[PDB]
């Protein structure tokens, strides 16, 4: 009944100058659950909430390794994080051998962005749906970074990715002048109290349910799940 | 033979025997077994003969008789027999026939149920097809005559059914579930609006007849009408978007909107003006707009239920200006068609004048008024855009080999549709706004040269449409310069003999030619200049150039030659006016009176008669005696000066064929025999033929019939010459000023526009102007076309068999299309193919 | 019942206006509606049962197997065409070897199920498979979706009637269920889907326990079980 | 039925694609016209700098093919650019390939022949460009040649592309018609006059671009805003 | 449509500019109208009719940047033949190769087919031989054809006028009288194109030849 | 109005009128983006770029509209990021290929038109969109003086002395006309440009903006290089007080 001609593939441009096609793997992050990464002047943390197909089942995994120093959480398409994942994870070990050097966290979020731009521009290719939360130690220091459909990427003091995501981003903007000096502990409290605003009021953050991945200076990309998760989420304050 | 046999019995079936029907039962109903194939033969037989317009009093002798049986029948049959659709066709008749009379309630759920079955529409997961179900196919028509006649009455169940279906089926009228299913729904949707406003005309605005009048207690309340509209309006607004094409949803609202302005027409209203606006939904801007011309003669004059009603239609038309354009030729037909509609409607003057000097207006008149001013933008904006696709539709010929001289149906097409629009707009423009585009018109085409193939065709007809609304102003511009510039042209003598004439001469002499086509007594004053140029333009050699200039003389010997109306107005003798003497807006919408449409008619008058003979013997009379020449053994002559000569001639037959007295001779002697006479009809069609002089068609008949002998003796393969005489024996057989084509394509055109503006509620008692001078046209025309009785002559006959030799000729090209032009002939004189075979 | 449908459904690759891909939804939910397989993951052993349904006597039940052995630890469970799934298992069988020959070791479930998912992602794939097998962790049991998403599963039910037996399995599932106690309730669950009597032909059941390979349960011992229940 | 949409045949027997692609170049609005004379052949184009802020040397119709043969392309102004490239490359191997400089005639049939094979592939559009090439033929003396994007190509005594075409040629056929072989100021004053007659714009030295080859200086010039002086001065004082 | 597409490609043909072809007992004349639009077009320019080999040549009615195309590919199909077999290609066997490339066209997708229908003329083993190839690849063998613009007419005209026996001078001479049937203005040496095939072999008709052969007319 | 032809669907086909829809759509993005201003003076040439800031959470130079495409070349560029960032990877591809093959540093003019070929490749083909930027490569040799040149979607590139790409170009455009380039040196127009901006910037449109300012010039010894944050500040402080 209000059917767009220019909305069918990722060649076509509207009228308006805009690619309907991109825009709606944009909404595909949002389908996604929460993910909130922060960071501190020593240490970058990534903190999401898995959900599970039912009881029995184990729950989804957002938080994956890509390097010692590299680590990334997943929103949207999970096949499409999973390809995004592997290319990474090559690019990573190619640069240990070439150079045995860490690979910059910049440059690889910067090729990601190369590889999710060709399927924008071609045709019959669907752009990722897929958003990626960053988390990485280099020479520069701790970084977060924000990679979306539209094959852009931020570099971001804090970001929220996922359904609910703008109440964990006002989180983060009121209390970010804190988030650099603080210490370990208290950048991974800050960041699931920004998660916890996301949830609803009657769901409270659980061992079960919740993932921490932190990098350092003098840390490798840790992936903290389950029993591990339990001394950050003890110090946590009950909901206001 | 079977549907002529069947319209014949339904058409005495009211006139039969009060007794008829019970010896017809009797006949019939022992055939009645409904395991035997004799079942079907007798409920045929029944929905043909059984007579269902009785008389009230009468009906027991009738309808009383069978109604409880077959309808008993018709429930009781759960399976769906072939005779189930007969019986249902003939429950329809006698409902629409007797609509107060039968109880009907009783069996209200049951026809309901059917009907929804008939539909097929599918339900369910597992959606069995069940076989059979297909084949009972109740038919949509006779099923929309059967719930409208039970409509109305003490009774609401039918109503309450009828919204009962559409409530139930309204998903599938959604745009994104299309399916085999809408072509029946699509059907329903068109018909019932169509059948109930037939039913209010008859109960409410039909003349009085033996034939028994609704009685008023089953008459359809306000409230009937209501409730209709509200149940259907929401399936017709989701069908608008169909991706079928939304034509059956425009007719239905246009019978919707006649019924209830205010509830259908705002809805369409609220999509079109954002339609308008859209960039990335195309398809919704044609569908709006198609749905606007449907309820346009409603919103334009209605007022008293829809008072907005006409200030919408300002705002409309200029947002549908952007609409022409070359890139969209849907759009551009469309948006043509909608500018035409409202501009027919609606007088183009502007009164904002009136508001300061003459209070008392209603409120919504004083808003018309204010939206006048703008009247003279649109126009002018409408000629800005036309100019544009104009100059987009350049030929542009890209192959060094060939030059394609042609137009292309799609170009046809927006020729004829600007032409035709731009017609409209300037007959309803004011004097004072005409004269504005007038100036933009011939700046225009003087400006620049155009390519006389298809654009400057396109030129030309703009500016012939602006000679036709005020001729004594347009010619007086146009035609000096169009003469001078072909005279300053063809001053060297030697663009006679060039082939290849300068492109500017060409514009020219295309331009000239069209903007003549005018009534006949304007040309007489610009006679010197035409004859003028026409003698120095007629024999030059280059093929295009001489064709031009033979268009000009055909135009010149149409306009003065023939009887056709000159105004063609909304308004009989309006918008010269001078102002405050007659107020516009109250004449917005307003359809014309039959007795009072006042139609101007051009009548060949003495002088433009004298003309045209005058140039008759100037040019038609030279290249006969050297025609007849190149015929005997003198004066031989080139293919292409016989072409030429054959191009004149044929020029001046079409131009003055109305003049012309038919071919008279003795008649053929060996023929059948009839004791009653046998004489042909004559009809006087004005004009009067002069039988003082000479008749040019005796003259171009002796003359061909020697160049043919000729022709075919030594230059048998001059295809092009034999061509031409083919259409000259044509033309002498039968030409009397119209051509049958023409006529065609104007009766096409005619029941095209009476469609879109024609109000089924209060019948033919409102029509537009326009459209009913173009019937009497049609009727004059008629008049013209239709000989019958001629006799078969000798004249004829040796036309004819002159015709055989041609289909006999070598040239393929030459046979088709002297057999063609020999299969017309024979029908048209009596017994001339019996001859003939031999 | 009445058709819902909408301009962005069947679009292949195009991103829906909310972001979802509606055609690929389509085809997994068409993908999901084979034959019921349980599957029930116990510290004793995981076991995984299915329902045959053969058409014919003269038919060998044998031939029609929904049940197949990746290698020693692991077996699957399938619900839907065997032909459909033949690539898949294929892929698995040939990677647990590949794995034996490069690295010298058995391949854990969770690595197996990984790889089949990197196959189906290079596409709906048309099937559901249930992986159980015992490996350095354990017993362990691994559900792989039409879509590719694999999770580890204590209980999981993949078929016709799976919604209905997945919340059977929930209330009846417990972290102490011994081996035998979860055969008997798969095989109730499993009957209760069916409404049929249960015998040999129509349910096949396998076990992997810690100690033996994989074992697809002969005739007469399932026979045994079924006349306890 | 895509006949429109794309470089298929309609059922008249004609590609509108193709007419479409002359339609684009009349879209830029800017007018070359090429004579050729007893010993030189000269090109003249209408060129509009919009903006002050444009610089002037960058904007120009006018390229060099090769050292011996100049071009002028009217049309959209990257699809001119990407047959000059084409142009030039085919030139450097026609050189490379067989060891004298390529004749303008095969130039101009290379280029054409790229051009068809646009027309028949419906995955690429034709270029909507033309291609007008002055060069000095050794055995034949000067020679213009035209290339259009329907793949049609023909040398030509004098011919003119862009908005004012249909004019322009209707000038240069009375001019060709009667007078006589014209010296290189007559040349060059004719392709002058045509284009100020056709826009009417007694154009300043600025505003016409000249670009000519002689029998007796083959390789390809642009003359100076000076040199068109004048040539545009000795035109008034006649 | 693949079929519709070869329909459509036969009308480009039939709009195309009228050519004659005549086979008589020593040679086969093709004959082509050449009509330069403007006086600005230079005749000797652009030739349409063309060498393929000593002893081939063809002509065609259609589209010209298309006819190029197969101009070269039967170029270098008699060439690769001359290569093998160190033998000039006997005409029928070039007809053959040249009508394949033609249907390789309409059978591909997103190609359309060539809008030239090609007449083709040969001299091998001291015979005469005159082919016809169309849009669609199909090819016959014609003692007389008429291609292009009143190519009906032009046919029925050859019909009359072709005698079993003639000499090539008088088969120059009506296939010159089929032109003019169908020319709009004069015919001058200029306006129209004839190639001559003989035991020498093929050659174009100089100008000056053509015009003696008019003045004859 | 709305075309439902199907004309304006690719860049493969011409549009009865004679244009190609899809190009013109892909200005269209160009427009609707923060203006990039370009001034070219006779030192050098000064790009200047309004980078609206979509959030605090994002670090001060995301997003970068400014980028280095050579030691002596940079690019400014307006329209879709993802796609100017594509071309500036090509653009910096081409430049290592010339100095590869011809051993010297790729003449602006040259990698402008090798760079503007490409983005007209995309304008005519079915299966690739055009691209939806437009960018500025700026220069300076002493052998060849400042160069400034703009390369539309389109793929047409030409020199300008003063360039403006965006939502306000035109009002970019009239406030360079009125400066003298042509005689005013680099420094004094870090000042001029950073005027432009704050002038063509929307307060209410567009909420926040981050000037980011760039130079290649005598002074930067022919090398592209942001201009000091010291000398960023002075000219920020200059066209707050030139607006109030």
């Amino acid at each position: 009944m209000f059917r767009n001609q220019y909305d069918n593939d990722v060649t076509v441009w509207s009228p308006q100058g805009r690619i309907h096609q991109i825009e709606y793997a944009m909404e595909a992050v949002k389908q996604g659950s929460a993910t909130v990464g922060l960071k501190s002047k020593t240490h970058a943390v990534l903190v999401a909430l898995k959900r599970a197909q039912s009881e029995l089942a184990a729950h989804q995994k957002k938080i994956l390794h890509v390097d010692n120093h590299i680590g990334i959480s997943i929103a949207g398409l999970t096949a499409d994080a999973r390809l995004l994942c592997n290319f990474m994870r090559q690019e990573c070990l190619d640069s240990r051998f070439v150079f045995d050097r860490p690979l910059p966290v910049s440059r690889l979020v910067s090729l990601i962005g190369s590889k999710t731009q060709i399927p924008t521009q071609r045709y019959g290719r669907r752009p990722y749906g897929v958003g990626l939360l960053i988390a990485g130690y280099d020479d520069m220091g701790p970084h977060i970074f924000q990679t979306c459909p539209s094959a852009n990427y931020f570099d971001c003091r804090a970001m929220s990715i996922g359904a609910r995501s703008q109440s964990a981003r006002t989180y983060l903007e009121r209390h970010m002048s804190e988030f650099m000096e603080c210490n370990l502990n208290e950048l991974v409290k800050h960041g699931l109290r920004a998660l916890r605003e996301t949830l609803p009021a009657e769901q409270d953050l659980t061992t079960k349910n919740v993932s921490i991945g932190i990098v350092g200076k003098d840390l490798e990309f840790t992936i903290y799940d389950d029993d591990d998760v339990s001394p950050f989420l003890e110090g946590l304050e009950e909901r206001p | 033979v079977e549907n002529i046999l069947k319209t014949l019995v339904k058409s005495c079936r009211p006139y039969f025997p009060a007794d008829a029907t019970a010896e017809m039962l009797e006949e019939w109903r022992p055939l009645m077994c409904p395991f035997d194939v004799t079942m079907q033969k007798a409920i045929t037989y029944f929905e043909i003969f059984l007579p269902t317009s009785l008389p009230p009093e009468l009906h027991h002798k009738g309808f009383k008789l069978w109604f409880d049986e077959l309808i008993g029948l018709w429930v009781s049959v759960q399976n769906l027999p072939q005779w189930e659709g007969q019986l249902v066709n003939l429950f329809a008749r006698l409902a629409t026939d007797n609509i107060g009379y039968i109880d009907w309630d009783p069996y209200v759920p049951k026809i309901f149920t059917r009907i929804l079955r008939s539909l097929n529409l599918p339900v369910g997961s597992s959606q069995v097809l069940v076989p059979r179900f297909l084949t009972n196919a109740y038919d949509i028509g006779h099923a929309v005559i059967w719930i409208t006649a039970m409509m109305g009455g003490p009774s609401k169940l039918v109503q309450k059914h009828l919204a009962g279906l559409f409530n139930s089926i309204t998903s599938f009228y959604h745009p994104s579930n299309n399916g085999r299913w809408l072509n029946k729904l699509m059907k329903l949707l068109q018909r019932l609006p169509n059948s109930v406003v037939r039913r209010l005309h008859r109960e409410r605005y039909k003349k009085p007849s033996w034939l028994t009048p609704v009685p008023d207690s089953h008459k359809l309340t306000d409230q009937d009408v209501t409730d209709f509209v509200q149940c259907i309006i929401q399936p017709v607004l989701l069908a608008m978007f169909s991706k079928t094409g939304s034509l059956e949803a425009a007719q239905a609202l246009q019978n919707l909107a006649l019924m209830r302005p205010e509830l259908v027409i705002p809805p369409v209203l609220e999509r079109t003006y954002p339609a308008l606006e859209t960039l990335t939904e195309p398809h919704q801007l044609t569908a709006t707009l198609s749905c606007v011309i449907g309820v346009a003669r409603s919103l334009v004059s209605g007022g008293r239920w829809f008072p907005e009603g006409p200030t919408h239609m300002l705002p409309l038309l200029m947002r549908a200006l952007p609409g022409v354009d070359p890139n969209d030729f849907s759009k551009c037909m469309i948006t043509f068609q909608f500018i035409a509609t409202f501009s027919t409607l609606v007088p183009l003057v502007d009164c904002s004048s009136v508001l300061q000097e003459r209070n008392d207006l209603t409120e919504v008149e004083r808003e018309l008024c204010s939206a006048t001013a703008e009247f003279e933008d649109f126009v002018l904006q409408f000629m800005d855009r036309c100019f544009g696709l104009i100059e987009s539709s350049t030929l542009e010929q890209t192959r060094e080999e060939t030059e394609t001289e042609k137009m292309t149906h799609l170009e046809s097409l927006v020729e004829l549709g600007l032409s035709s629009t731009f017609s409209t707009i300037l007959t309803q423009c004011s004097k004072e706004i005409f004269m504005v585009a007038l100036q933009k018109v011939f700046n225009f085409s003087t400006s620049h040269i155009f390519e006389t193939r298809v654009a400057g065709r396109m030129v030309a007809d703009m500016c012939r449409a602006a000679v036709k609304c005020c001729p004594e102003e347009s010619l007086k511009l146009f035609v000096p310069h169009c003469c001078s510039v072909i005279t300053q042209l063809t001053m060297n003598d030697d663009v006679l003999n060039d082939e290849e004439l300068d492109k500017e001469l060409l514009w020219n002499l295309q331009l000239l030619s069209e903007i003549t086509r005018v009534d006949g007594r304007k040309l007489l004053l610009y006679r010197e200049q035409l004859v003028k140029i026409l003698q120095r333009t007629l024999h030059l050699t280059c093929k295009q150039g001489y064709t031009l200039s033979c268009n000009l003389l055909h135009h010149l010997l149409r306009s003065t030659t023939l009887i056709y109306p000159t105004e063609y107005c909304s308004v009989p003798g309006g918008f010269d006016k001078p102002p405050s003497e007659y107020f516009p807006i109250k004449d917005w919408g307003k359809p014309g009176d039959l007795w009072n449409l006042g139609i101007q008619w051009h009548v060949p008058s003495s002088e433009e008669v004298s003309f045209a003979f005058y140039l008759l013997d100037s040019f038609l009379q030279p290249e006969l005696v050297k025609l007849q020449h190149c015929g005997d053994g003198k004066l031989e002559m080139s293919r292409d000066d016989i072409l030429q000569s054959l191009t004149i001639v044929h020029n001046c037959i079409l131009g003055s064929g109305n003049l012309l007295p038919p071919l008279k001779g003795e008649p053929v002697t060996n023929l059948v025999p009839s004791m009653v006479s046998l004489e042909e009809t004559k009809l006087y069609t004005g004009l009067e033929y002069d039988l003082s002089r000479e008749n040019h068609r005796e003259v171009i008949a002796t003359v061909i019939r020697k160049l043919l002998n000729h022709i075919l003796d030594n230059s048998e393969d001059d295809t092009k010459s034999l061509f031409l005489i083919i259409k000259i024996i044509g033309d002498l057989l039968q030409f009397q000023g119209s051509h049958k084509h023409e006529f065609d394509s104007r009766w096409k055109s005619f029941n095209l526009v009476k469609k879109s503006m024609e109000n089924r509620l209060h019948g033919k008692k409102q029509h537009i102007r326009a459209l009913l001078i173009d019937r009497v046209m049609l009727q004059h025309e008629l008049r013209t076309l239709t000989v019958e009785g001629c006799e078969y002559k000798k004249i004829h006959q040796d036309m004819i068999r002159d015709l055989l030799r041609l289909s006999t000729s070598s040239y393929s090209q030459v046979r088709n299309k002297a057999q063609q032009t020999f299969f017309a002939a024979l029908g048209a004189y009596n017994f001339c193919c019996r001859d003939i075979i031999p | 019942m009445f058709l819902t449908r909408s301009e962005y459904d069947r679009g292949v690759n195009t991103f829906s206006p909310e972001g979802r891909l509606f055609q690929v939804e389509y085809a997994i939910e068409a993908i999901k509606l084979g034959s019921t397989a349980i599957g029930i993951q116990t510290s004793e052993g995981v076991c995984l049962a299915v329902e045959k349904r053969i058409t014919s006597p003269l038919m060998e039940p044998s031939s029609i197997e929904k049940i197949v052995e990746i290698d020693a630890h692991i077996g699957c469970a399938m619900s839907g065409l065997i032909a459909d799934a033949k690539t898949l298992i294929d892929k698995a069988r040939v990677e647990t070897q590949n794995h034996w020959f490069t690295y010298n070791e058995t391949m854990t479930v969770e690595s197996v199920t990984q790889a089949v998912s990197n196959l189906a992602l290079q596409r709906p794939f048309g099937v559901a498979l249930l992986f159980g097998g015992v490996d350095e962790k354990g017993p362990q049991l691994f559900h792989m979706d039409p879509s590719g998403t694999f999770v580890q599963c204590d209980a999981r039910a993949i078929g016709s009637a799976s919604e209905g037996a997945q919340s059977s399995l929930q209330e009846v599932y417990h972290k102490s269920m011994t081996l035998k106690e979860a055969i008997k309730s798969s095989l109730i669950i499993l009957k209760q889907v069916m409404e049929e009597k249960l015998n040999a032909t129509n349910i096949e059941l396998a076990t992997v326990q810690p100690g033996q390979n994989f074992h697809m349960f002969t005739k007469e011992e399932l026979e045994e079980v079924i006349k306890d229940i | 039925g895509f006949d429109r949409h794309i470089t298929i045949f309609s059922p008249e027997g004609r590609l509108y694609q193709v007419e479409y692609a002359f339609k684009a170049i009349n879209q830029g609005g800017l007018t070359s016209v090429a004579v050729r004379g007893k010993d030189c052949a000269v090109i003249v184009t209408q060129k509009k700098v919009p903006d002050k802020l444009l610089d002037s040397s960058t904007v120009t119709h006018l390229f060099k093919i090769t050292e011996n043969i100049g071009c002028v392309m009217t049309g959209m102004t990257a699809d001119s650019r990407s047959q000059v490239q084409r142009a030039r490359y085919e030139a450097a191997n026609w050189k490379y390939k067989y060891g004298y400089e390529i004749p303008v005639d095969m130039l101009c049939k290379r280029i054409a022949d790229i051009s068809q094979v646009y027309t028949q592939n419906a995955e690429m559009r034709p270029l909507g460009c033309c291609m007008i090439l002055i060069g000095i033929d050794e055995e034949q003396g000067p020679q213009v040649y035209k290339c259009d994007p329907a793949g049609y190509y023909c040398g030509f005594k004098a011919t003119a592309a862009g908005v004012k075409q249909t004019e322009s040629t209707s000038f240069l056929e009375k001019k060709v018609k009667k007078k006589f072989d014209w010296t290189f100021e007559q040349t060059v004053e004719t392709a002058i006059t045509c284009l100020s007659t056709v826009l009417s714009i007694d154009f300043k030295p600025s505003e016409i671009e000249v670009g000519v080859v002689t029998v007796e200086n083959p390789k390809f010039r642009i003359l100076t805003e000076a040199e068109i002086d004048a040539h545009l001065v000795a035109l008034a004082e006649r | 449509g693949k079929l519709v597409q070869i329909e459509y490609a036969l009308a480009a043909v039939a709009g195309g500019a009228p050519s004659v072809g005549i086979k008589a007992a020593n040679g086969v004349v093709l004959a082509t109208e050449k009509k330069q639009k403007s006086i600005l077009y230079d005749e000797r320019s652009v030739h349409k009719v063309e060498p393929i080999t000593k002893h081939i040549g063809l002509v065609y009615s259609g589209m010209g940047p298309d006819y190029r195309v197969l101009v070269h590919r039967a170029r270098k199909l008699a060439q690769q033949y001359y290569l093998v077999y160190q033998e000039p290609i006997p005409t029928a066997q070039l007809v053959q190769r040249v009508a394949s490339v033609m249907q390789e066209y309409t059978q591909s997708g997103g190609v359309r087919p060539f809008g030239v229908s090609l007449l083709i003329c040969g001299w091998n083993e001291g015979r005469p031989y005159l082919f016809q190839s169309d849009p669609s690849g199909a090819y016959f063998a014609w003692k007389a054809t008429a291609m292009g613009k009143n190519y009906v007419n032009g046919k029925t005209f050859l019909e009359k006028r072709y005698n079993e026996d003639l000499e090539l001078e008088d088969a120059i001479h009506t296939a010159i009288l089929t032109l003019k049937e169908s020319f709009e203005g004069q015919m001058t040496e200029d306006n129209i194109e004839v190639g001559i095939c003989n035991e020498a072999g093929f050659r174009r008709l100089t100008p000056t030849e053509v015009k003696d052969y008019l003045a004859a007319i | 109005s709305s075309i439902g032809t199907g004309y304006d669907l690719s860049a493969s086909t011409f549009s009865p009128d004679g244009r190609v829809f899809q190009v013109e759509y892909a200005m269209k993005a160009v427009e609707n983006s923060s203006t990039a201003i370009g001034i070219r003076c006779k030192d050098g040439v000064v790009f200047g770029v309004e980078k609206l800031v979509l959030s605090k959470l994002y670090e001060e130079g995301s997003n970068k509209r400014l980028f280095n495409v050579d030691r002596h070349v940079g690019m400014a560029v307006a329209g879709l990021l993802a796609d100017a960032r594509s071309l500036a990877d090509i653009a910096r591809e081409e430049a290592s290929n010339f100095r590869s093959n011809f051993g010297y540093n790729i003449p602006l003019k040259h990698l402008a038109d090798r760079v503007a070929m490409y983005v007209h490749a995309y304008t005519l083909y079915s299966a690739v969109r055009p691209f939806g930027c437009s960018f500025m490569l700026g220069s300076y040799s002493v052998n060849d003086g400042a160069q400034l040149y703009m390369i539309d979607p389109s793929g047409v590139s030409y020199g300008y002395w003063g360039c403006a790409i965006g939502k306000a170009r035109q009002a970019a455009k009239t406030e360079i006309e009125k400066l003298q380039m042509k005689e005013m040196t680099c420094r004094d127009i870090v000042k001029e440009v950073a005027k432009i901006i704050y002038i063509v910037h929307d307060e209410v449109k567009d909420k926040a903006f981050e000037l980011e300012l760039s130079w290649v010039g005598e002074l930067t010894n022919g090398r592209h290089e942001i201009v000091p944050k010291d000398i960023r500040e002075e000219a920020e402080k200059y066209a707050k007080e030139s607006l109030k």
